[PDB]
């Protein structure tokens, strides 16, 4: 089954975490996990909503809709 | 010379490992664990699918009483109504306005879809570790493929590999998993013949070429409307069906140390649990003597850039007096920062510039340019950005 991608969001940096404006243009599913525990969170975005997550040593994975999968590593 | 050295089970790092045989020039070695793939041993239980709630023609008894044989079928049911008179286009069906009776028959086979449609249940066991050892050996990059389990010597360029045994033994898995196409789970799945209806496992086949299936599906046959030739039921709905919607996200993206998840076969590709030692028996050719290497004498080093990060954010030049030309090993002496080369070339009375990693704001270490050894003091400053994408 074919399918299409969004748009990449304003990405902004923070001391162990990562701010997103998102910008759906239709519903889009934002997905995201850390390490040994990677507690999976999943949320549907209809409208423009700015999503704070944090970033752990070990790192964070972030899927926005179809796009591939974006990775995030804090600062030493 | 067999060098023994222990890195993390992190890919896409490289190390730097520092081989010091007696009497000869020190030899730099940079090692990255291209991919790291944890396979278990997967011992098949059952495979489960939508089931196939299998109801044929009412056995409508006209002036009669039907009986209900027990039939040795997933979740059979059999009912016989009194007092049916069922109608038909053309009136009704029967002679007799009592006496008639209607045997209503129900059994939950595997669907036309369990051959293309299905997730299996598999028991893991005893994860075997390998992975592809990229070497910086003699300025040249090498790729050596072993299993780590510490009993499987490779030999590339005459220098002779052993790798492992991992210091884990687990695997972004569980005793029991459950596969579907390219998503495996982690799930304490109901053993065979112990299925609850309406949830994972209400149908199970040990196979998906198998003839006798189990089945277990709250299915309640009911009394047909007045006139009227049907089979109505009860019935709990395809925990299959139920499962693909209920699953929730897959280990591929809730694994901890951000693991990599495979299909066919079942793998954790790129985590980071445990570490991995690695022996390395370099050939007599390989070495260069002390004194066929070249002498370093008049060291000094300055450095006129430094950030503190995770990537090489430091510059240091490294003022020598060579005896005479050749190649020199580049190591740091302090654990606490890295030097991105590991070879370079000597000349006279010339000047070296190398790249450092480290996380010091006031970094002190010594550098070791072939048998000699350097103080470098450097005052790194904080990166720009406090998150990287690597």
């Amino acid at each position: 089954c074919r399918v299409p991608k969004a748009r990449n969001p304003t990405v902004t940096y923070g001391k162990n975490q990562v701010i997103m404006l998102l910008y759906p243009d239709h519903p889009t599913l934002l997905s995201y996990r850390n390490g040994e525990e990677p507690n999976y969170q999943e949320e549907w975005v209809m409208h423009k909503k700015e999503v704070v997550l944090t970033v752990p040593t070990e790192g964070l994975e972030v899927t926005w809709g179809n796009n591939e999968p974006y990775k995030y590593w804090p600062q030493l | 010379y067999e060098h023994v050295t222990v890195i993390p089970n992190t890919v896409g790092v490289p190390y730097k490992t520092l081989v010091n045989r007696p009497g000869y020039s020190p030899m730099v070695l940079e090692m990255e664990l291209l991919s790291v793939t944890l396979e278990p041993t997967l011992s098949l239980d059952y495979i489960t699918c939508e089931y196939k709630t299998v109801i044929p023609s009412p056995y409508v008894k006209c002036c009669g009483t039907a009986e209900c044989k027990d039939k040795n079928l997933p979740d059979y049911s059999c009912k016989v109504f009194t007092g049916v008179y069922p109608f038909m286009w053309g009136g009704a069906y029967c002679f007799c306005d009592a006496e008639n009776t209607q045997l209503s028959e129900a059994h939950v086979e595997k669907s036309e879809s369990c051959k293309t449609e299905f997730a299996s249940a598999y028991r893991a066991h005893t994860a075997s570790a390998s992975a592809k050892l990229r070497v910086l050996y003699q300025g040249n990059n090498i790729t050596v493929t072993a299993y780590a389990n510490g009993d499987h010597a490779v030999t590339v360029k005459d220098a002779k590999f052993i790798v492992g045994p991992m210091s884990s033994a687990w695997t972004p898995f569980d005793n029991k998993i459950v596969v579907y196409k390219g998503d495996v789970y982690n799930m304490d799945y109901p053993p065979f013949g112990a299925g609850r209806p309406g949830q994972f496992g209400d149908i199970q086949s040990r196979t998906p070429e198998s003839k006798d299936v189990y089945a277990n599906t709250q299915l309640v046959l009911q009394r047909p409307a007045a006139g009227t030739v049907h089979v109505p039921y009860s019935q709990a709905p395809s925990g299959f069906k139920y499962w693909l919607k209920e699953r929730g996200a897959s280990l591929q993206h809730t694994a901890p140390f951000g693991c990599q998840i495979a299909t066919n076969p079942v793998r954790a590709v790129n985590c980071a649990v445990g570490n991995m030692p690695i022996s390395i028996d370099i050939p007599e050719a390989a070495f260069t003597r002390v004194v066929d290497a070249p002498s370093l004498t008049d060291m000094s080093c300055e450095v006129p850039a430094c950030t503190h990060s995770s990537d090489f954010g430091g510059v240091a030049i490294i003022k020598y007096a060579a005896s005479k030309k050749g190649k020199c090993a580049v190591h740091s002496m302090t654990n606490a920062v890295t030097i991105r080369e590991a070879e370079i070339e000597v000349e006279g009375n010339s000047q070296l510039q190398i790249s450092f990693s480290t996380a010091l704001a006031s970094a002190e270490f010594r550098v070791q340019v072939c048998s000699t050894q350097v103080h470098c003091a450097a005052e790194c400053h904080p990166p720009k950005d406090h998150i990287v994408n690597y």
